[PDB]
């Protein structure tokens, strides 16, 4: 197209290995940060507990509940509870879900995130369903029950940002690497006998040209190419973590622009 | 027990403007904007792009304490060029690269498999 | 009001002057039962 | 992280790094003296019953004890007891001034002398704060 | 206690991996490193979340109440 340049190498439901040409270091960084802490998501953020005769403590459970990845695809049409005009929560701003588990068997009864049951009105929005990449279809092991054990509780999922708690973090890992031959001398390699024989070769070295000893130091050069890999938990597909990331960053750059106009008034 | 709430990193408070502009008293034609509820995510991006504008004499940001989500941007421009415009062109410039980045990524994504 | 027995599961709603232990067990040691006024937890 | 301090990953912490449960057990007992003297477990009322604390008794059920669900904090009374000295004098047990948490379990049992006595145990989760030794 | 809802370091979801891990071990006789790799736990930040984990719940359920 025009400026910054993308080149997928590998793609999957869970990962996007790509190359981000023609961008400032600053921008390629600021994007990774945003991808980590600032694309919003839905995640359980309140647990009212009715009965817990389980081996685990109330809040100890409540905690894990927060960590269970809930579908956040249509998240942009759910609201921040702090924003929405209702008192406490509602259907515009919060999914509510139910968990019932009782040990019937002699054998240990497990409780998975499949056992989570949406209850509030999704009203069409693609939201709140626990992500399940598990192979036998019960992602995440909430808790374990003995024979007479019961656990009955209700969770209100809210829209949140990973800055506020790492539960609402859409990104898992975000691999990131530039200049794989130190042609910019951005590190000084620690060594014992030989930098080259001791430090292993980055996989991103088949992609650049090795320097020549017949060449001197290129001092004018800048950091240009960037080798990232975004891995997603699943509450948002991969492609979207990067996109919404670019979207959010851009979005917040913007409110700064607007804020400058707000001040100009007399 | 003495911890601040975590929303306090992105939610503004009781009468805290997002930007605050002050005339730098040291050097002429220079300004120092305070960005409440922001961090290196923003600051490093604005300052690095302000460095490409060839009528910007000076540009640097700083988080005076990590406890607080806020940072100071200091900008000096050549005579006649008001620094706010240097900020404005700067932001916009970023927004345009970001947009191009998004579409360029999309088309690339729409060509893949698995 | 009620008080689930120890080595025995029940709701012996026995009061004062009824003293311990319980019913159909022989072991005195009564745990109170969970309240009704349910509490909330921030899932953090 | 200078001079034997350290920097901890706040993000990691949220996913439950170095988190602990913290249980404290309070304990009280009905008198130990007299033949016509017996301290009583009850929720007293400030009506003449001096020796009242600063905290609310409002979380005490009729028998003088909290229920295993109630959040407690500050100087909440947890165990209500009066020593009848000739109306009454208060002998109730405030939750530790600096603590706060949720009642976990209440044990009402008799003691070897046929004394009714009680063991209240409160529960806090404690998340690694600035200044915690590792 | 019980598997971790997620790795502390990265953020990856390791909670659905526990049973599948224990099966790869005993059912088809794999070794923990291989087992951990088949579960797609590559980076060692989340690899130790499973290997170093101890299931104290199995003991806790032993108590009648
Ligand atoms: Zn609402
Ligand atoms: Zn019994
Ligand atoms: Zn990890």
């Amino acid at each position: 197209e025009e400026g910054p340049q993308v080149k997928i190498r590998e793609a999957s439901k869970d990962n996007v290995d790509f190359i981000l040409s023609n961008v400032d270091l600053a921008m390629a960084n600021s994007l990774r940060r945003v991808m980590i802490a600032e694309i919003p998501t839905l995640a359980i953020d309140s647990v009212e507990v009715e009965t817990n005769t389980t081996v685990l403590a109330d809040e100890f459970i409540a905690h894990r509940l927060g960590l269970i990845p809930l579908q956040s695809m249509d998240i942009e049409q759910l609201e921040y509870s702090r924003d929405c005009f209702c008192e406490d929560h509602c259907d515009k701003c919060s999914v509510v879900l139910t968990l019932q588990a009782f040990g019937e068997s002699e054998s240990t009864t497990n409780v998975y995130s499949k056992d989570l049951v949406i209850v509030s009105n999704l009203m069409g929005r693609n939201i709140g369903h626990p992500i399940i990449q598990d192979k036998e279809g019960n992602g995440v092991l909430i808790c374990k029950l003995r024979k007479g054990q019961e656990l009955k509780l209700t969770c209100v999922a809210k829209k949140g940002i990973a800055k506020e708690h790492a539960k609402w973090g859409p990104a898992a890992a975000i691999e990131f690497e530039y200049d794989p031959w130190n042609k910019l001398k951005h590190t000084d390699y620690w060594y014992e006998q030989d930098s080259a024989k001791e430090w292993p070769q980055s996989k991103n070295c088949e992609y650049e040209d090795p320097p020549n000893e017949g060449d001197p130091f290129d001092y004018k050069a800048q950091a240009d190419t960037f080798y990232m890999n975004v891995e997603s938990v699943g509450s948002i597909p991969v492609d979207q973590v990067v996109v919404r990331g670019i979207d959010t960053l851009q979005k917040k750059v913007a409110s700064i622009l607007l804020a400058l106009t707000q001040m100009d008034q007399d | 027990m003495n911890a601040p709430d975590r929303f306090e990193l992105f939610l503004l408070g009781e009468g805290e403007s997002k930007l605050k502009i002050d005339p730098d008293t040291k050097a002429p034609n220079a300004v120092v904007i305070t960005f409440e509820k922001e961090d290196h995510t923003l600051g490093n991006l604005i300052r690095a792009e302000l460095l490409n504008d060839r009528k910007v004499l000076f540009a640097a940001y700083k988080v005076e304490h990590p406890f607080f989500a806020r940072f100071k941007l200091r900008i000096q421009t050549t005579e006649g060029y008001d620094p706010k415009d240097a900020l404005k062109n700067a932001c916009n410039s970023i927004i345009n690269k970001l947009g191009a980045l998004k579409t360029n990524f999309e088309t690339e994504w729409n060509l893949q498999t698995l | 009001l009620k008080y689930i027995c120890a080595e025995c599961s029940s709701k012996l709603s026995l009061s004062r002057t009824d003293a311990v232990r319980c019913k159909d067990c022989g072991h005195r040691i009564l745990l109170k039962a969970r309240t009704k006024r349910l509490v909330q937890f921030e899932a953090r | 992280n200078q001079e034997d301090s350290m920097i901890m990953n706040q993000s990691s912490i949220d996913r439950g790094l170095f988190r602990s449960l913290f249980f404290r057990s309070y304990m009280d007992q009905e008198k130990k003296y007299g033949m016509s003297i017996t301290e009583t477990f009850e929720k007293p009322q400030r009506t003449n019953t001096l020796r009242m604390k600063h905290g609310t008794y409002d979380k005490l059920d009729d028998d003088g004890l909290i229920a295993p669900g109630v959040r407690v904090s500050g100087e909440d009374v947890i165990i209500g007891k009066t020593t009848p000295i000739s109306s009454k004098r208060d002998a109730s047990t405030p939750l530790r001034s600096t603590e706060n948490g949720i009642v976990d379990q209440v044990l009402v049992t008799t003691n070897q002398d046929g004394l009714k006595f009680v063991k209240v145990r409160v529960r806090t989760t404690k998340i690694p704060q600035i200044g915690d030794k590792f | 206690m019980i598997v971790p809802v997620r790795c502390f370091s990265c953020g990856k979801v390791v909670g659905d991996k526990w049973e599948s891990y224990l099966n790869l071990l005993q059912e088809d006789e794999l070794d923990e490193g291989t087992a951990l790799s088949r579960l797609g736990l590559k980076r060692y930040c989340c690899r130790r979340m499973i290997l170093t984990h101890v299931d104290l719940i199995e003991k806790f359920l032993r108590y009648n109440p």
